[PDB]
């Protein structure tokens, strides 16, 4: 869950970073 | 007194205030008001759970932030208020979230740059050892200028910032600055400092004998 | 038989639990999410993506009244111009497809106006859409068309081809087949990948073998070099 | 109202045309 929470955060961060 | 159940000089003004409060929040249900108990009740919604349950994170973060960290956070999130209070910060943060500007990954880096790694581990549940590694190979949410001013702020001492206010009296203006981030805000408004021209920052650091900090600004940009 | 109250929608289920699953899916499909109370009836309080609901349902009237008064060959023109084309459709096929486009946002009011204009239903623009065709023809003169030059070419050829030519077209199409109209022949060739916006050589090959060299030259003029 | 309806239609058409 912890490693998955860190994974999910990276996914969400990369998503906003890939927008603009 | 006039009440509003969610699901003034007179009743007509009280109804107008509540009807506008529903649209502002996004809600729009059926209106039923009682003239004896002095209460109005509100179906539909189009603007609910986390869009309300997320704010709990922001409230706990802001309440445990503290005096000087408030300035760092508000500076990094553009709309900065000099020496803010809980009611000023909580209001500004909730305004940004409602505007869509504030995001969770932005808030994480915002709390990281502030130096509140304790709040990242405890409140945001993000390991700062991982976050520092994440920020290594990822483009920062904040400008090199934003990050420079933040770095200078950290290295400047209590005596230098006292001397900074004395030197700022040539461009003030009573109200006068109380911190270095307050001095930056005054200069940004006066249009002497900015991301394009940091000459004013180096002029102050040269006249504060912090040539190491002046060279660091030159090295940073 | 099972009833749902919002909008009195009814279904036929094997058991009550299946009826609840079917209705709960219909709730998301529409967008409404209220408290469920299940006699043989189920009632639903909240929504997302009264006044708004009435407007959405009312907008459909324009499309329902348009589709019901469209007619056999105009159905093909409209469905061809709105990409997803069905050969020789019925009211239930067209009404469904138009509603599937409207829910997908692919259909707009100005697009529907030009769609009805190209169809030749200026009567429906005047009476149902309340748009003066004298103004619409002037509007389209100084505005980029919603439809491709190929889309508009095929539509022009369709108008000039006669009943005898389209009968002969079906006889010649038997070498690659069956179609009942020229727009049906186009759809068959588009699926077979012989016709398309890039080539159009197959359209000219048929028009040369139908003696409509005037139509073959018209396609050449509409495409160029 | 009629001239305004023709005006509104042009405004809406020009709006979708000024997108992509």
């Amino acid at each position: 869950l912890q490693v998955a929470y860190h994974x999910l955060f990276q996914x969400y961060d990369n998503h906003i970073k890939s927008s603009c | 007194q006039y009440k509003l159940i969610l699901n003034a000089v007179d009743a007509a003004t009280a109804e107008k205030v509540f009807k506008q409060y529903a649209n502002d929040n996004g809600v729009d249900g059926e209106w039923t008001y009682d003239d004896a108990t002095k209460t109005f009740t509100v179906e539909l919604e189009v603007l609910d759970p986390n869009s309300m349950a997320t704010y709990e994170v922001l409230c706990e973060v802001a309440r445990k932030l503290g005096t000087d960290d408030r300035e760092v956070v508000l500076f990094l999130l553009n709309v900065f208020i000099p020496q803010p209070t809980l009611a000023q910060l909580i209001g500004a943060l909730r305004a940004l979230k409602e505007e869509g500007r504030l995001t969770f990954p932005l808030l994480a880096e915002c709390l990281f740059r502030a130096g509140r790694r304790d709040l990242l581990r405890d409140l945001l549940h993000l390991d700062p050892r991982f976050l520092e590694r994440h920020l290594a190979g990822t483009m920062s949410y904040f400008s090199p200028y934003q990050l420079t001013v933040l770095h200078v702020d950290g290295e400047l001492c209590a005596r230098d910032i006292r001397s900074l206010i004395f030197l700022s009296k040539d461009t003030i203006g009573s109200s006068t600055p109380q911190t270095f981030l307050h001095w930056v805000y005054c200069m940004e408004n006066l249009d002497l400092l900015g991301p394009t021209d940091v000459d004013a920052l180096m002029s102050m650091l040269r006249s504060l004998s912090r040539v190491d900090l002046q060279r660091q600004v030159q090295t940073l940009m």
